[PDB]
């Protein structure tokens, strides 16, 4: 296939060692993909033998606190572990401008966090997380 | 809505979208959101406000027409304006273009170079800008198009950019019909809407379960799924009634004659329907109704007996004279019949008819006042008299208790004459009479006169004897001498006709009353 700009792929269960530590961070450029992954399984698996959850965007105060509350957007839900053609998969650019008036935005050399809550609902001191930092311009180009 | 058929719904294509993007990156792109409803949805974007040339499509699966011929697209999205993007001087877009292309092909890998059809160009009416975004008010516009009419078996939309900044929030795809319903007792179909916008396509419609077409019921289809001013209707037929669209059998207690009466009523006085769907009501126990009828109308039954005989009578002539009875049944039709008959120490009901030529004035037989003069009839008879109360019915249940009897003897006239007189014994100055009662007394006969004289003219003397037996002796006559002898017999109304003449002359007999 064709490309300019890269998509980082990204598995968001708690089978993946990169979140072991709470530490999983990317370097992107601008124009960028984020591809996050959910949890998916076999058909013959019982929905609630299964990991499930809602992805949330915050600030660094809410990265430290596992906590969404008046921290920052719910993003995406995982809860779909059965999901027809593969994984359920949210997309997010690393762009300048959104052609969406609810959308996103980034600016070079800022930095950014995604948490996430489960539907096992229960209230975590402890979270599978993401920073993410978007390179400065002359990383890139 | 119920008149709006989905041929495509992005939002709703729950196994993912699959849309062909050319170019495949770095034009429209899928990237996720979350929408008007708070689901969070995968959608295409672009944004590529800043190159000189521009030509981004994005094409959707083969979408299958069904029917259809006249094709409704609604877009949902949000388009920033291009003041809010910096330094984009000469290139930004406000505007994208929408196209489509039928085809029997359902697996056209790559989007046509040529053959696409432009459905318009799609402008927004609320474009967002840098302030939107900090304060989350979604600007989110809708545009509807529509296309056709439609020949093949589906088509392909497509979405051109050349440089504004897009998000398609929702696509969705649908035809228009006018959904199945009941009209005046007629089912139509649901029907899909004709090629054009100002179509009207006519459908005939199916008497419902259960009813009978008046006139043939039709109705039109509006292009905007509104069924139109319709034509004709059903009647629900007959022990059935309109409720809802359905014609429903009649209550219990309910009926209705014909179809072309309006609802079910419930049964009238003294008449009953036991099933459900009853045409018809039974009549209670008792009651009836007449030939001249309506089963409407409620059922009757005869009249009691009538009140105060009242009787009054001359010599040969009984009037008679009554009330109404009690109870009337009831109805308007009563009239009376008057009966004769002839007894006396035969209390038993041995009575011969009487049947004559007597008169009954005015009728006898159904009469409408409550009196009449009867006439031609013989003296001194008990006469038993009838009078039947009668309506139109009764000849369903006839009984003696409809009428009462008087039981009435006769008025008296004077008698007939005699006929029959006869000389017993006849001496030189006696003469013995003996005769027969009057062939027709007409009473109680009380005495007779015998009248008497000479039969010659010179010297003649008449003589009158009164006795209580059909015999007497005239005493003290002459001798050798020819007499004329009438008889006549006496009631209270008065003499009968003298007898015809018996000529009897003395002879010269000894009296032995004389002796010696
Ligand atoms: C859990 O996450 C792991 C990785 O952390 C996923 O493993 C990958 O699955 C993809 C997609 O099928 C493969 O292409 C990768 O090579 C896999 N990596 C490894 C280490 O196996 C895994 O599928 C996730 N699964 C579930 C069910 O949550
Ligand atoms: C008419 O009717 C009566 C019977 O109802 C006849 O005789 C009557 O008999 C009763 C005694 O049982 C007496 O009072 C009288 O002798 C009769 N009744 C009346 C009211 O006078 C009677 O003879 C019949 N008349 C004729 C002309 O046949
Ligand atoms: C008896 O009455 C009838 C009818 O009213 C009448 O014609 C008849 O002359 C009457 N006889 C009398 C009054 O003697």
């Amino acid at each position: 296939a064709a490309a300019v700009a890269d998509r980082y792929a990204v598995y968001w269960n708690s089978s993946n060692p990169r979140f072991q530590r709470g530490d999983y961070h990317i370097d992107v450029c601008i124009n960028d993909y984020l591809d996050v992954f959910c949890p998916h399984y076999e058909d013959s698996v019982p929905e609630d033998k299964t990991e499930r959850y809602v992805l949330y965007m915050v600030n660094f105060d809410g990265y430290s606190a596992c906590d969404h509350t008046s921290k920052g957007f719910k993003r995406w839900e995982c809860n779909r572990p059965h999901s027809p053609n593969g994984p359920l998969k949210f997309s997010e650019k690393f762009q300048l401008f959104t052609p969406f008036s609810l959308g996103f935005e980034f600016r070079p050399g800022r930095e950014y966090f995604y948490i996430s809550s489960a539907i096992p609902d229960n209230g975590r001191r402890s979270c599978l997380k993401l920073k993410v930092f978007v390179r400065p311009t002359n990383s890139c180009m | 809505p119920a008149n709006e058929v989905t041929l495509l719904d992005s939002r709703s294509v729950q196994g993912e979208l699959g849309w062909i993007a050319s170019p495949l990156e770095g034009g429209w792109e899928e990237v996720s959101i979350m929408d008007e409803k708070n689901t969070p949805i995968r959608t295409y974007q672009v944004c590529n406000v800043m190159e000189p040339s521009q030509n981004n499509w994005l094409r959707t699966d083969w979408i299958t027409r069904e029917g259809a011929q006249r094709v409704y697209i609604e877009i949902k999205f949000t388009l920033r304006d291009c003041n809010s993007l910096p330094g984009v001087m000469g290139t930004c877009k406000e505007t994208f273009n929408l196209y489509y292309y039928e085809s029997d092909n359902d697996k056209e890998r790559f989007i046509r170079e040529n053959q696409f059809v432009k459905i318009d160009t799609i402008a927004a009416d609320e474009s967002f800008t840098q302030v939107d975004i900090g304060d989350r008010i979604m600007k989110l516009n809708t545009e509807i198009r529509d296309v056709g009419p439609l020949s093949k078996k589906g088509f392909y939309l497509a979405f051109q950019d050349v440089g504004a900044c897009i998000a398609l929030v929702s696509v969705r795809v649908f035809y228009k019909k006018c959904p199945l319903t009941v009209r005046n007792l007629a089912q139509f179909p649901d029907t899909i809407t004709g090629a054009d916008t100002s179509s009207l396509v006519e459908v005939r419609g199916s008497c419902v379960n259960n009813s009978e077409e008046k006139d043939v019921p039709k109705m039109y289809c509006g292009a905007d799924g509104e069924w139109l001013v319709p034509i004709g209707n059903c009647l629900c037929n007959a022990g059935h009634e309109e409720r809802s669209g359905e014609c429903q059998a009649c209550k219990i207690g309910y009926y209705k004659a014909l179809s072309t009466d309006a609802t079910c009523a419930k049964c009238p006085p003294h008449s009953y329907s036991v099933w459900e769907g009853a045409t018809s009501c039974t009549c209670d126990r008792g009651f009836f109704r007449a030939d001249n009828d309506a089963a409407s109308m409620p059922c009757t039954r005869p009249p009691s007996a009538p009140l105060n005989l009242i009787s009054n009578v001359n010599e040969t002539s009984v009037n008679l004279e009554w009330s109404s009875p009690q109870n009337t049944g009831g109805r308007q039709d009563i009239s009376y019949n008057v009966v004769c008959k002839k007894c006396g120490a035969g209390d038993p009901s041995k009575c011969r008819p009487c049947g004559s030529g007597v008169h009954y004035t005015p009728q006898q037989n159904g009469l409408k006042t409550t009196k009449v003069s009867i006439t031609d009839l013989l003296a001194h008879t008990n006469y038993t008299f009838e009078i039947w109360a009668v309506n139109g019915v009764s000849k369903y249940n006839p009984n003696p208790d409809q009428s009462v009897s008087v039981t009435v003897t006769t008025n008296q006239a004077a008698p007939s004459s005699i006929a029959l007189v006869q000389a017993k014994e006849v001496t030189r100055y006696s003469v013995a009479l003996a005769w027969l009662e009057p062939d027709r007394p007409n009473g109680v006969i009380l005495e007779y006169e015998v009248k008497y004289y000479e039969k010659d003219q010179n010297e003649r003397s008449y003589r009158i004897v009164r006795t209580a037996a059909r015999n007497t002796d005239i005493k003290g006559l002459n001798p050798l001498t020819s007499y004329v002898f009438h008889v006549r017999a006496r009631t209270a109304a008065g003499y009968g006709d003298f007898s015809e003449p018996l000529e009897v002359t003395t002879n010269t007999v000894p009296s032995r009353i004389i002796g010696d």
